Parts: C-alpha cells; sequence; structure tokens
RNA sequence: GGAAGGGCACCACCAGGAGUGGAGCCUGCGGCUUAAUUUGACCAACACGGGGAAACUUACCAGGUCCAGACAUAGUAAGGAUUGACAGACUGAGAGCUCUUUCUUGAUUCUAUGGGUGGUGGUGCAUGGCCGUUCUUAGUUGGUGGAGCGAUUUGUCUGGUUAAUUCCGUUAACGAACGAGACCUCAGCCUGCUAACUAGCUAUGCGGAGGUAUCCCUUCGCGGCCAGCUUCUUAGAGGGACUACGGCCUUUUAGGCCGCGGAAGUUUGAGGCAAUAACAGGUCUGUGAUGCCCUUAGAUGUUCUGGGCCGCACGCGCGCUACACUGAUGUAUUCAACGAGUUUAUAGCCUUGGCCGACAGGCCCGGGUAAUCUUUGAAAUUUCAUCGUGAUGGGGAUAGAUCAUUGCAAUUGUUGGUCUUCAACGAGGAAUUCCUAGUAAGCGCGAGUCAUCAGCUCGCGUUGACUACGUCCCUGCCCUUUGUACACACCG
C-alpha cells in the first residue's frame, strides 16, 4: 500500500541487496548476475553462474537452503519465491567472470604478467572486440604499481559506452595487502541481441552493394 | 454484467510499457470492446544529487541520478472474467499491472 | 550491564537512530524515498538500484 | 556466553528444523524475527557453532547468513534426541 | 594511564558447604521438619525457601520479601 | 512541569528533604550531590545545600 | 627561458555590470583559553569532510557499568563452576557497581595457558576503490615500410581552414587504434498521428446576478461515460535544420561573412559521457575493503551520566542584512516552475475545511500511498495614501519582561510570537572575484540535512539589463623554431 515512487526504489534496494548477498556467498562458485522476475503470486529469480553444479549442490540442497533463506530473511511468502540456476553463455564475454577467474589465478600463485595475458586471449578468442585487464596494487615491491593489458578495439566516451562495454572491479586479499583487477570488454554488435548490443555504433555507415 | 474495469500500468522502462499497452489494447478491441486510452500520466522523476568525492576534498562536483517511472491506465467496459482472461497475456519484467474496479 | 542502565538512552530520533543499510554508518544517510544509505553506499549501488545518470 | 537452557533448546530446534537462519546485526534487539530469543544471543549460538565447524556464515549488508551441515545435523540429531529419519526441511 | 583509588574487585558469591543441609531437621522417628518458610508464590512452588533476615523473610526467586516485627 | 517529573527529580526532592530534617537544629544541612542540572529550583528547596 | 613565430581562455585582459575588500551579524579556519574545547584538509584547505554536534552522532574530557573474551587443553566443581536478587549502606543514580544480611539458579560459566574478537586507534609515504588536479585544452599510441650505430625519429606535416590532430591538401610513408565529433538527457517548432471522468476547450440544458428583465445581451455555478472535440494540459510515435537557398571572399578545395525565409542559422541552447601518462594531491573518520604496528578486561571494545566540539584581547575565507525617496511603512491589487508527502494505532507524513485565539498556537470533522487531496498553490512588482533628507517612520545589532511549540531534557537564550531598547553603518584604501542573453543582478519558491533549527548546498521559476563580440598587455594554455651547464626538471 506504499506510493510508487517508495515501491520501486524498495525494489530496486532490494536487486541491489540480493545481488551483494549472492556475490558474497557464491564468490567461488562463480555468480556472473542474477534477474529477478515478479509474476501474480510468484517471483522468480534466476542466478547465473560458470558452475552451476557448485550452486546447485547434490539434489539441488545448496539451492533449496538459499531460497529458504532468502525468503525467511526478504520476508517473502512461503512457496512464493524459488531459485535457478542458469548456464552463462559465452563466460568469456562476461567481465564478472574473468574478474573472478583472474582473481582465482592470482590467488593460487600464477604470476600476474602470465595470468593477465591469459585471460586476455581467452577473452580474445571469444569473439571480443576488445578487452583490458588492468592490475593495481603492491607488486614485487612495498611501491604500489599499475599494470594495464589491452588487445582489440575500445569506446571509452559517449553514451555506446553503456551498451558495448561489460566492465567488472574485484578486490583480491593477498598475503601483503589488496590487488585491485578491474576487466573491461568490449562487446561486438549483434542484430539478435544474445551476444551484444542491438543496436549499431553511432558513426557506422553501411552503404548497400547497388544491384 | 458490464463494468468499468481500471488498468494501471507502471514501469520504469518506456518500450516495455507502451508494448505492454498496445498488447492490451488490441486484445480488448478483438473482443469488440471498448477501450478508452491508454492514459499517460506525468512522468514521475526521482532525482538523488549527490557528492562525487567520498570525502571533502576537492572541488565539489555532484552527480545527479534521476530514477523515471512512467504510469499508464486503461479503461475497460466489460465483465470481470473477460479482463481477466485478457490480462493473462504474458508481460515482460518490469511493468506492474493492477486491475480494479472504478 | 545493568538492563534498566545498558543501551538505556532514547534512540527515538537524530543521528544515533538510524544507520546506513549497507555498512551501518551513521552519517551522510539519504532518507529520500526510503534508501536509507549513505551517500557512499548509495553512489556506489546507484546502477543496481536503477538511478542513472542523464545529465 | 550465558544462554537458559529453553532458549538454545528453542535455536536449535528452529535451525534443525529449517535448517538455516539468519539474523540482523542488532545485538539489542528484544526478540529475533523467527526466534523468540533475544537476537544477540541467537547470534552468539550461530558464533558457537561456525566457530567449530557445525555451520557456515555468510555477512552481507548489515545481515547474517547461517547455513547448517553435515557435522552441524549430526550435533544437532545427537543433541535434540531426534530420530535419525528426521532430517532439516531444506534436504 | 594512571589510577587514584584502589582497583574495585567484582563480587564472588560466598560458599557454604551445605545450605541445603541446614533448611531441614530429622527426628529419630523419621520425620522432617523444615526450619525455614516456603514461598506462597505458586510460581516458586513448595520446596523454595526464604532467608531468615533480622528484620523480615526474603525469597531468591521471585523477591518477595514479608516483614515482620 | 506540566509535562511531569521524571523519578530522578523526585528521588532529588526527597533527599533534599530527608538531609534537611536530619539537620541539627541552627545548623544548616549536610551536602546533597547529584548530575541532574536540568532541574528547576522550587521554593522547598530553599536553604539546602547543593552539588 | 625577463627567446622568436602562430593560435587560444571572462577560473586572462579589454569595454562594462554586480560586486568583495570598509560596518553589524551568520558560518568555516588560525591563535588564545580550557579537563576537554576531538580531528582531516593549507589555484587543487578554509557554508569542505554532504560537518546545520542539546542527548545519540563523538572520535575529546570527568566519572560508573558490562563482555557482546568464539574454540582447544588443564584446574575447580552437583558435598555445587557459577548466575540473579528483597531490605540497609554506598552511589550522580530503583547500576546487587560494591559491602552487610542470605535466599535463588544449575555446568550454560569461573580460573590459567594458546588462540581469537572489536577498535571514528597510528600508518593515505604500505594499499584497493572512489574522487580532485595536471588539462577544457586537443591531445595520445601500435603494425608494416623509410632514416639513424644508438637513445630516438617519420607517420602525427610547409600552407589554408576548424571549437577540435576538424578537414582540404602536401607528402617516405601506407594503413589503422584511442581522444574530438558522432552519441544520450532536457528545452525550443508541429492547429499534422494515437489517446485521455486522475487534463481541458466548445455548444447545449438548468439555475443565480445584472442589463430592455420573459423572448435578447453580459457574467458566474451545476450535470450529460450516448453532445462534440483535442487549440489549450499530459506523453508515446514521428516530422523538422542540412548552412538548405541567394550575394560576396577563399586554391575550381576545405571553408568563412552577410542576407530572405524559418520555431530555430554561434556545434540551435544547456548538460551527461570523456584518451595516454601522472601526483608519494584527499580519503584507513563511508564500507563485515585491507597489509603491518598498537591496545584488547583497571580495555584505545561497548554502554550509562555529565560536560565539550559553540568557550574569546586578536587575524583571515564564503556569506546574510544595510547605508535609503529608483525608498520605508499601511492599504488595494494578482501572475510561476522544479518538487515532496502516512504504521492509521483516537493518531505517525502533506494537510484542506469549521471553531477558539491579537499573535504564537490549540480543538474538531475529514482528503491524499497521489495529474484524484495539500495544490483554489510566492515575492520582487503593480496600485493609492502617510513619511520629507532629519541616522529620520533608514538600519536592526545588543538587551529586558513575558507567552507558546519540538523534544526524555531547551541553562550556555533550540526555534517561533508580543511590548520595549534602538549599536556600527552616510557607499567602503591598497587589493581582489564572477559574468557575453532570458545571461548578470534583484525576487521569491521546492528538496537535502530535519523530533525541533538554513544566513548553506542542490534545483526551480518571476522581473530583466549595461557593455563587447576583440587582443595577447597581465595571468595562463596549445603548436612550431631556437638556447640550455636543468632531468628532484627554474620552487632547477
Ligand atoms: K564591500
Ligand atoms: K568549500
Ligand atoms: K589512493
Ligand atoms: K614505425
Ligand atoms: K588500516
Ligand atoms: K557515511
Ligand atoms: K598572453
Ligand atoms: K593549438
Ligand atoms: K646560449
Ligand atoms: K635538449
Ligand atoms: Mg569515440
Ligand atoms: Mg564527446
Ligand atoms: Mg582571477
Ligand atoms: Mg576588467
Ligand atoms: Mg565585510
Ligand atoms: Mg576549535
Ligand atoms: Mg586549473
Ligand atoms: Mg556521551
Ligand atoms: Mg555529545
Ligand atoms: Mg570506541
Ligand atoms: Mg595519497
Ligand atoms: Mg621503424
Ligand atoms: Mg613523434
Ligand atoms: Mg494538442
Ligand atoms: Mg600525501
Ligand atoms: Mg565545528
Ligand atoms: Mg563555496
Ligand atoms: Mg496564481
Ligand atoms: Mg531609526
Ligand atoms: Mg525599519
Ligand atoms: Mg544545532
Ligand atoms: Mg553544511
Ligand atoms: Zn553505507
Ligand atoms: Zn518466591
Amino acid at each position: 500500500q506504499i506510493s510508487k515512487k517508495r515501491k520501486f526504489v524498495a525494489d530496486g534496494v532490494f536487486f541491489a541487496e540480493l545481488n551483494e548477498v549472492l556475490t558474497r556467498e557464491l564468490a567461488e562458485d562463480g555468480y556472473s548476475g542474477v534477474e529477478v522476475r515478479v509474476t501474480p503470486v510468484r517471483t522468480e529469480i534466476i542466478i547465473r553462474a560458470t558452475r552451476t553444479q557448485n550452486v546447485l549442490g547434490e539434489k539441488g540442497r545448496r539451492i533449496r537452503e538459499l531460497t529458504s533463506v532468502v525468503q525467511k530473511r526478504f520476508k517473502f511468502k512461503e512457496n512464493s519465491v524459488e531459485l535457478y540456476a542458469e548456464k552463462v553463455n559465452n563466460r568469456g564475454l562476461c567481465a564478472v567472470a574473468q574478474a573472478e577467474s583472474l582473481r582465482y589465478k592470482l590467488l593460487g600463485g600464477l604470476a600476474v604478467r602470465r595470468a593477465c595475458y591469459g585471460v586476455l586471449r581467452f577473452i580474445m578468442e571469444s569473439g571480443a572486440k576488445g578487452c583490458e585487464v588492468i592490475v593495481s596494487g603492491k607488486l614485487r615491491a612495498q611501491r604500489a604499481k599499475s599494470m594495464k593489458f589491452k588487445d582489440g578495439y575500445m569506446i571509452s566516451s559517449g553514451q555506446p559506452v553503456k551498451e558495448y562495454i561489460d566492465s567488472a572491479v574485484r578486490h583480491i586479499l593477498m598475503r601483503q595487502g589488496v590487488l585491485g583487477i578491474k576487466v573491461k570488454i568490449m562487446l561486438d554488435w549483434d542484430p539478435k541481441g544474445k551476444q551484444g548490443p542491438t543496436t549499431p555504433l553511432p558513426d557506422l555507415v553501411t552503404i548497400h552493394s547497388p544491384k | 454484467q458490464i463494468h468499468k474495469i481500471r488498468i494501471t500500468l507502471s514501469s520504469k522502462n518506456v518500450k516495455n510499457l507502451e508494448k505492454v499497452c498496445a498488447d492490451l489494447v488490441r486484445g480488448a478491441k478483438d473482443k469488440r470492446l471498448r477501450v478508452k486510452g491508454p492514459v499517460r500520466m506525468p512522468t514521475k522523476v526521482l532525482n538523488i544529487t549527490t557528492r562525487k568525492s567520498p570525502c571533502g576534498e576537492g572541488t565539489n562536483t555532484w552527480d545527479r541520478f534521476e530514477l523515471r517511472v512512467h504510469k499508464r491506465v486503461i479503461d475497460l467496459f466489460s465483465s470481470a472474467d473477460v479482463v481477466k482472461q485478457i490480462t493473462s497475456i504474458t508481460i515482460e519484467p518490469g511493468v506492474e499491472v493492477e486491475v480494479t474496479i472504478a | 550491564g545493568h538492563s534498566n542502565i545498558w543501551n538505556a538512552h532514547p534512540k527515538n530520533y537524530g543521528p544515533g537512530s538510524r544507520t546506513c543499510r549497507v555498512c551501518g554508518n551513521p552519517h551522510a544517510i539519504i532518507r529520500k524515498y526510503g534508501l536509507m544509505c549513505c551517500r557512499q553506499c548509495f553512489r556506489s549501488n546507484a546502477k543496481e538500484i536503477g538511478f542513472i545518470k542523464y545529465r | 556466553m550465558i544462554i537458559s537452557e529453553k532458549n538454545r533448546r528453542e535455536i536449535s530446534k528452529y535451525l534443525f528444523q529449517e535448517g538455516v537462519c539468519y539474523a540482523k546485526k542488532d545485538y539489542n534487539l528484544a526478540k529475533h524475527p523467527l526466534i523468540d530469543v533475544p537476537n544477540l544471543q541467537v547470534i552468539k549460538l550461530m558464533q558457537s557453532f561456525k566457530s567449530k565447524e557445525y555451520v557456515r556464515e555468510t555477512f552481507a549488508w548489515m545481515h547474517y547468513y547461517w547455513y547448517l551441515t553435515n557435522d552441524g545435523i549430526e550435533f544437532l540429531r545427537t543433541y535434540l534426541n531426534l530420530p535419525s529419519e528426521i532430517v532439516p526441511a531444506t534436504l | 594511564k594512571t589510577y587514584t583509588k584502589p582497583k574495585k574487585i567484582k563480587h564472588k558469591k560466598k560458599k557454604v558447604k551445605l545450605a541445603v543441609l541446614q533448611f531441614y531437621k530429622v527426628d529419630d522417628s523419621g520425620k522432617v521438619q523444615r526450619l525455614r518458610k516456603e514461598c506462597p508464590n505458586a510460581e516458586c512452588g513448595a520446596g523454595t525457601f526464604m532467608a531468615n533476615h533480622f528484620d523480615r523473610h526474603y525469597c531468591g526467586k521471585c523477591g518477595l520479601t514479608y516483614v515482620y516485627q | 512541569f506540566q509535562r511531569g517529573l521524571k523519578r530522578k527529580p523526585m528521588a532529588l526532592i526527597k533527599k533534599l528533604r530527608k538531609a534537611k530534617r536530619e539537620a541539627p537544629p541552627g545548623e544548616k544541612p549536610e551536602v546533597v550531590r547529584t548530575h541532574l542540572r536540568n532541574m528547576i529550583i522550587v521554593p522547598e528547596m530553599i536553604g539546602s545545600v547543593i552539588g
């Protein structure tokens, strides 16, 4: 019975809180993102991850636990909110997944340069028009420094950034401090819209071949 | 068995809201029902202006954050069952549909 | 402490009765529309909440 | 922490029957929303369970999230004297 | 930091070797006599005694006090 | 006064009364010390010694 | 670079407007004082930390509580490890905090050793993220070729042009990738489209008032979901400007000036977004972000009481109010926009209407979770009188008495009323800020903070200008040439 303004703001706040909770809980399991769909007397939450076996667990025990805790914490009516785990298509095109993969590689003792180059190569071989990986923090010395790896196309200004660029930021807790990892992936135009924006770049003009 | 059924649609995305309104209107028309609207209420623009810096240093720069809420009103002259059937059509996420009488 | 003394000071209003729902800090709380988030946390989560920068 | 026997029994019963439990980080809250016990005792009992690996703890947006483990399930079954057939609702 | 007054010591309950033993008296025939009153409160119930203070009787469970003159 | 005094001011006035009663005749009452800086002085407290 | 050439900028100047700097007061900073008057920051700190602190916030000071010290081992221990508590004293205190008196409870604890936990504790010169600045300017970098032993260089340029490394061209370079532009949001035009009882107009029917009072004219009020419609309002789709057209100048170019028409001819106006490389710039006091160090029970943890952060010989910054008649006061008069609003409990948020009251305020019916109700919604201004050059009916600092509202609490006045008091100030030195059109300035309004407090910030509208449309003189920026004994880079 609350006003529309407060209703929409609460919906956004719930989405943000659920995203943060899932990110904290499903860190190692991989968590690309979540989507909330509202239906009459039913709300659907879809978890996107690169490893849905871990998210579901054995016989869906983990997903059932997550559904129960979400329902109890968010005051949802019982048997009204259900969770689903879905594969992420082209995980190499998801900035969050690549950032988590780089975090896992770095936490495993892999050299920063090798891990970043591998991530760049995997992203490029996955159909990305371009990518950029930045590693910041105390590397090899007590003095912090930044490492930048880049290949392919990249835009940084104007409206098309919000659709043609997928970016993520993650922190890695190392022994001597925090490491900052930024992943920025430039998508490619997709007429279907499944793998990229369904809109061409503003300054791209195509002339049909004459008969 | 005829009543003025009021349908209120609210969404943050203009395209989805307009498509849902068009679908509802076409569904009502296909049943030879009388449709009034959709009426577009003035857009609600929630605005928050917060300082960019997480501290007090530097030139005081501000971020203007807006959240736009679009509301539509549709009136149908028919029974409850037919409007309930019409509204059963698939609705995309982000669009809230409320059905009432008068 | 004693029940009548420990945490007995009223907290029905003022900055001490409100905290950020994200970080729990009591400073720079945005109470508009019921966000109840501190300005830093809100600026961090604005895109997820649904607030867009047009100008 | 000193906890009355009835309160511990209620907390353990709820945890085993549900298999999950949350708590807002409010030490002075009179009663837990889902359990009649004060919030502080629920939080501290769950911390004790976590310390010895009976439960998994997640924290986010000033809230706790506790998930029972196999060792926790065994401990709760032994301590509550429930039949082996009965299991948490999650499974 | 510097302190002026002596450090305070938290209260510790005194130890009674057998406090219950002195609440009952057993005769040769086997009859049991209680040397202290029992709280009339239903919640306390039977078996709950009240202290014999030098001006009143005090119950340790419900805190009920009876003053005798 | 219309809003009603709490327990602490009532206790303070009772303590002041007790101190006045125990004062030997022709002598000032003992010291009554309190943290109540917001207490309002009423005529009954005239002659009291307060810290 | 107190070297040359070209170009550019109201954080530069010119020509000007408003000013600031002078007065009172508000608010931040230093100093002083203090138990404490917590602390970060010194163009790019100083109404900044959204930092308008009565309690909390709070980090400071004087005191009193509590463990919210997991887990492991050992000790003690049901012949009881240990909790709580009446009364009296103690205490600022209905804190069993502690002591006296002794009841209750039952392995949940207590003691010791490890290990934890918390900390607005130090370190922003260990860090992440974010933000500011270099830097609002047009700049930045590969590949393959060319030159050089090499660091490097050409590409990225003589010239013209552009707001633009924007283009035309020239060309040992050719092709590219970022920035710019494109982009997206708001505003400006549509009597053309869709649709409106949560927006209106038109005519009609009835009714009130006035006018010759029937019929006619003017003005108001009420209904028509089968009266019509969308000009006015709302918001979706589209259209619209491209310098399109004409005259001149320019390399038959890129382009520029003027001009009709047009809503619009500065990129139509204003914004958002915004490269490479950097700063030991700010933030550990936003974060359950974080390394290391410190502390961790007589605590730097947490809570309660009280005080302080506001303390006043003094200096500075952003501001508000003025110095008056282009005015003050008292009437009459009537034109906005952006927005915000409830747990319904007797009732909580915005509040209409009625009653009470001089005001401040109070009481009673109610509407609104909202284009439905507040909202029938400002001031400057317009209009007519009084005042009459007098620190004066300018000005409103300071202070007295007293009355209400918020709050658990108003004293060091929280704020708001009534009467009374009536300070400096008569236009402000050296210096110094912002600004080129619906702009400056004046005027008010909404939101943030908010139980109560706006002289602040973020937005909104109303009235509405002068001057210029130029330059490199000052302060700076970009490119080229040139000198260097600089490279921590001329604060060398
Ligand atoms: K001045
Ligand atoms: K400032
Ligand atoms: K930093
Ligand atoms: K080359
Ligand atoms: K730290
Ligand atoms: K904060
Ligand atoms: K110059
Ligand atoms: K230039
Ligand atoms: K020379
Ligand atoms: K040189
Ligand atoms: Mg671009
Ligand atoms: Mg741009
Ligand atoms: Mg200047
Ligand atoms: Mg000048
Ligand atoms: Mg001045
Ligand atoms: Mg000070
Ligand atoms: Mg500058
Ligand atoms: Mg305090
Ligand atoms: Mg304080
Ligand atoms: Mg502390
Ligand atoms: Mg720094
Ligand atoms: Mg070469
Ligand atoms: Mg070069
Ligand atoms: Mg129209
Ligand atoms: Mg520094
Ligand atoms: Mg201060
Ligand atoms: Mg300022
Ligand atoms: Mg009006
Ligand atoms: Mg005067
Ligand atoms: Mg006057
Ligand atoms: Mg104040
Ligand atoms: Mg302020
Ligand atoms: Zn926060
Ligand atoms: Zn009893």
